[PDB]
């Protein structure tokens, strides 16, 4: 809901999120949604946006209506921030927990430590039931099994109100007499010497001592109860293994990309040069969270965003399939209301008109192969 | 008669009012209010703050020449009594501006500390934002401005003269105001990490150090308080 | 002797030190010594301390009770800072002259930039003989044999003596007069334009001239004689060349691994798959310069130190020789005083509870292989 703000650009060209998919689009209090999918770092990142040397993978949601159980990266839980490398592809899984009923936009997003939030696509999942029932237990190794919600809130409020009262307590003490007018007129006219006499001074030795004395107690006290404890664990976590992914057997050169300004479609020239051994097809283009899809080639199934994807917003000007060895130059465009909806138009207005982007070839038996390609992007007036 | 009940209206119109503000933002803080390109937002937060900054222009212009025109000319042929009743309606109108000050700068502030923390911003006019710099802000200049105002204009003790404690516990807390630029532009350029004790943040806190001068402004009320009704009983 | 202080975690994981061995164990004045070894710079850096992009390959020692005479990272000599890659294996080699007699605990360290002292094993080095026996000659490219111990020793010492010597001579000579209570009152009761006259500013006149002109010619003589000099020689050093190890035929899978608190082992769990062509056995696992050995496996005879040395202090549950191509999961437990004494156990007070390590597999033949091992570090309690 954070996105559409940001610059089409650097939308564009930070992290290309892919086979997105969501285990439920509807679910009950207590009850676990999973997230998954492949994002893949630019290679040609933004020099504005910091490298992701310190990245933490997060949800992009409206506070905790869900409470992430678990995240991962690779195949490995992810509590802290992460490293990751330019040009990798990393595979991610977060498991969330729904807690508050409604309809959430949930996005998987990636924050990196000196450029900010990168929102992946997000989808409208619903949550029905009441936040009463939700319980969020955790067991502990000291072998005691507590609720999140409301462990400790009984500690907190009793030791805030004590120290509040005794607060309170010393300024009405010293508020029973007279307070601004009286005592301004005392200390000016003359020496004071008068509105702090015993005991007064008794009621100060005696409101120091007793503080010292327990929060000496109150530390012991903690110590004896809760003998064991640790420190915060932090730390940004190194060795993300990333994707092994297959070299590519699709090369596309970007010749001239445009755009109507204004308009919702954007038109690039490639030319494709199919090796290995299968005849392709392009079936997909996805820019910037949105998917540009060719439905004669490929359809979707994995409940991609309505308002994300484009089931015919890609059209090829010669789409027939691609002889291995043979290279051809064609017109591709692709126009849907997203364009313009998500404010991809809007790279006019920003200080770096270039694009990046996935191309999705498919050959007759299904398997699918990813190219990435990036181009300046100029737009057109008349 | 002396303290009259306009304290009690003082209080609760701030009270009122920011209740119902509250109430508004948690109904549509999500739901039109998440999304800054959604034309619900338009409806419901955009044309907010349009009507807001329209009213406070308005008002302060209407209670600040109010004040200014009614302004007592014949100072000094004014009875101890009346100056008496003079000084306790100044002190209503600290007693607002404290209220109004309490709203803006820690209430309407920190819930940014739970508006920010938890959303990707959208924009410079978060809903939060339509609430806290373009309402908890110029609700307690105004209210600041016509304090001064009052003083100035009805209490001879403050008049022949500004008062620089007054000066300062009235300028500088608006100062945080325009100081919003520096918070807009060190939030997109300078610091994309939503550290609320960036450096971004020392424009509002500097400003903020200025409102210690209602120190000196107050032992100034309390000597024009005890002009001629200093007593006696008081040192005597 | 800096270690045992440093986080448990940290020491961890920051830089492995293995095949270390000592050429003599005790030695004469003016008597080589040599240290050598590897180290592996591990991947799981942590943030806190700065990549090794600026470190130098220090001595840990109490003062120059040794001269470094050389050092070596690779082959070539490194007088001055490298730059060390994340990931990579060196080798390294020390050579070290006694000085001062004694008993000294000589650690080999590697100092990063941005993150302090990593401090290796030390071994205690016995010095005999006198310290002025000791000598430190170097030729220089002018044709002169020095001594460093005492080379410009006297010139240093003579020109000190002067300029102080100067210096007091002012003073003593404004000193003569008395010097505070009358001139102050002198300055204060009227003009003073009584106590500073002629022949004063004479004196001072001739005291700015000649130490200018002796600034000058002394300048100009110690150009005369040293006519050729060098400035100091600086800078971080690139192309470290690091080992081209073979990659391993063991791969190693850490499932959980916890630690009593209190106690002085170390239990996890290892899936160990065997790929090449022989029965493996484990034979040691390294941790933080603490070598917890399989007895029955291995045993250590290059003289590592004895209090780092744990000889049967791995106990594995089944270490029966790895087929090639099978895999199995076996119970690994670490136990030795050492664990306490060098304060491994105080991970339990780390931000960052995750260990790092590595595990030496033979085979019959007795041909090694070096496998790397990290994991969170779980503390039991009951
Ligand atoms: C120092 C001088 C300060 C000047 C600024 C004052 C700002 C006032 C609010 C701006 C509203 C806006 O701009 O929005 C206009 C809103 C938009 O809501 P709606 O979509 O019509 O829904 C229906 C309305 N509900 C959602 C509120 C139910 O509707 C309105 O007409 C209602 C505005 C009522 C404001 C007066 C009540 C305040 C509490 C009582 C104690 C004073
Ligand atoms: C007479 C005295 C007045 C001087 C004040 C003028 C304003 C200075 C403008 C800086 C522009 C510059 O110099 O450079 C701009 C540099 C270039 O960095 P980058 O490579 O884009 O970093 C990329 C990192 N991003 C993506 C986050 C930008 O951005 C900065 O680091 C901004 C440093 C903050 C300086 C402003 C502090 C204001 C103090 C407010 C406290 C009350
Ligand atoms: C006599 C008093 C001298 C004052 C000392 C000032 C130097 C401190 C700045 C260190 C910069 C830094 O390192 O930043 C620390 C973290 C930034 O976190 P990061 O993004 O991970 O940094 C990674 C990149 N660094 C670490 C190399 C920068 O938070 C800060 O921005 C600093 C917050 C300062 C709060 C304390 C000041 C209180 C304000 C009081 C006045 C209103
Ligand atoms: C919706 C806005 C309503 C604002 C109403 C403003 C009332 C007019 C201000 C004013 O002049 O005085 C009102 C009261 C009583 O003081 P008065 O005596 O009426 O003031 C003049 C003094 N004089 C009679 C001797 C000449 O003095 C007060 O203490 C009134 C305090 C009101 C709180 C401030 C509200 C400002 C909100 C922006
Ligand atoms: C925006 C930031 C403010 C900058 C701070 C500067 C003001 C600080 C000093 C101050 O307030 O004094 C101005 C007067 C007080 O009386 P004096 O300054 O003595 O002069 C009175 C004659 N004058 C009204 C034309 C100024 O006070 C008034 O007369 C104000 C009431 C009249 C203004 C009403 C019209 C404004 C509508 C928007
Ligand atoms: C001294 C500052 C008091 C701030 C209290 C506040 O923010 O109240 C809003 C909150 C809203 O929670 P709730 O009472 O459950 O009512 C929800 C209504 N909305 C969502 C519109 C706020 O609770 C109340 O309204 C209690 C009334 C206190 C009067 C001083
Ligand atoms: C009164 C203490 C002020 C200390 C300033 C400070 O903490 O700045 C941190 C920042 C270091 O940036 P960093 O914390 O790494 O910011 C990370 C997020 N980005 C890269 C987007 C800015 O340094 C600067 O850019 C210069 C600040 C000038 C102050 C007058
Ligand atoms: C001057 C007061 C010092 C208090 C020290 C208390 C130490 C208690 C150790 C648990
Ligand atoms: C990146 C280093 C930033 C250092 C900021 C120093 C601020 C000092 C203020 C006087
Ligand atoms: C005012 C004194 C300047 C002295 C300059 C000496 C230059 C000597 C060149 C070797
Ligand atoms: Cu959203
Ligand atoms: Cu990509
Ligand atoms: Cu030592
Ligand atoms: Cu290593």
């Amino acid at each position: 809901h954070g996105e559409k703000s940001q610059a089409a650009f650097m939308r564009m060209r930070t992290i290309h999120w892919y086979d997105l998919s969501w285990s439920k689009e509807k679910v009950k209090i207590n009850e676990t949604v999973e997230i998954k999918g492949k994002f893949h770092v630019f290679e040609g990142w933004p020099e504005t946006v910091d490298e992701p040397d310190v990245a933490f993978l997060n949800v992009g949601m409206p506070g905790p209506v869900f409470i992430r159980k678990e995240s991962y990266i690779g195949g490995q839980l992810v509590p802290r921030s992460v490293r990751l490398e330019i040009g990798k592809t990393y595979d991610f899984r977060v498991v969330l927990k729904a807690r508050r009923p409604g309809d959430w936009h949930v996005h998987t997003m990636m924050n990196v430590q000196g450029g900010g939030p990168i929102i992946g696509p997000g989808k409208w999942i619903t949550v029905e039931g009441s936040m009463s029932e939700f319980r969020n237990p955790v067991t502990t190794l000291t072998g005691q099994t507590v609720d999140l919600e409301n462990y400790n809130e009984g500690n907190t409020y009793f030791w805030h109100a004590f120290w509040f009262a005794i607060g309170v307590a010393w300024i009405g003490y010293w508020s029973r007499r007279p307070i601004f007018i009286p005592r301004l007129l005392m200390v000016d006219a003359g020496r004071a010497d008068e509105l702090v006499s015993a005991t007064d001074r008794k009621v100060a030795m005696g409101f120091l001592a007793a503080t010292i004395l327990i929060v000496v107690m109150a530390m012991s006290s903690a110590n004896s109860k809760y003998p064991i404890t640790i420190p915060l664990q932090a730390g940004t976590m190194r060795g993300m293994k990333p994707l092994e992914l297959p070299a590519p057997t699709v090369s596309v050169k970007v010749e001239d990309a445009t755009y109507r300004v204004p308009g919702r479609a954007m038109r690039m020239k490639l030319t494709i040069t199919n090796h290995g051994n299968s005849p392709i097809r392009l079936g997909e283009f996805y820019t910037a969270s949105v998917r540009f899809l060719d439905s004669d080639v490929y359809k979707d199934t994995t409940g991609y965003p309505e308002d994300l994807l484009a089931e015919d917003g890609l059209s090829v000007s010669d789409n027939s399939p691609l002889a291995p060895g043979e290279t051809r130059t064609v017109d591709v465009t692709a126009s849907d209301a997203a364009w313009e909806v998500y404010r991809l138009s809007d790279i006019i207005y920003d200080p770096d008109s270039r694009f990046a982007g996935l191309l999705f070839f498919f050959d007759a038996t299904g398997n699918r192969q990813v190219v990435q390609i990036d181009a300046p992007l100029i737009p057109s007036f008349m | 008669l002396l303290d009259k009940k306009w304290l009690t209206f003082a209080l609760a119109i701030y009270t009122v009012f920011y209740l119902w503000v509250r109430w508004y933002e948690g109904v549509y803080g999500w739901s039109a209010g998440l999304d800054s390109f959604a034309p619900e937002f338009e409806t419901y937060w955009m044309n907010f703050l349009y009507t807001e900054i329209v009213l406070e222009i308005v008002t302060a212009s209407i209670l600040w020449g109010y004040l200014w025109k009614t302004r007592d000319r014949n100072l000094a042929a004014l009875t101890p009594r009346e100056e008496l009743r003079r000084n306790f309606t100044h002190l209503v109108w600290l007693v607002a501006y404290a209220w109004a000050i309490y709203w803006g700068a820690s209430y309407f502030t920190e819930q940014d500390g739970t508006w920010h923390q938890t959303i990707v911003r959208d924009t410079d006019f978060t809903p939060s934002h339509i609430i806290e710099f373009y309402l908890s802000y110029p609700i307690y200049i105004i209210t600041g401005f016509a304090a001064f105002i009052y003083a100035k204009t009805r209490l001879p003790f403050f008049a022949k003269g500004i008062s620089l404690p007054y000066l300062v516990l009235v300028v500088g807390p608006f100062m945080i105001l325009p100081n919003v630029g520096l918070n807009e532009w060190g939030h997109t350029f300078w610091f994309m990490e939503e550290l609320f004790v960036a450096p971004l943040h020392y424009g509002f806190v500097i400003f903020g150090w200025l409102a210690l001068a209602v120190m000196g402004t107050l032992t100034q009320t309390f000597y024009s308080f005890a002009q001629g009704g200093l007593g006696q009983s008081l040192c005597e």
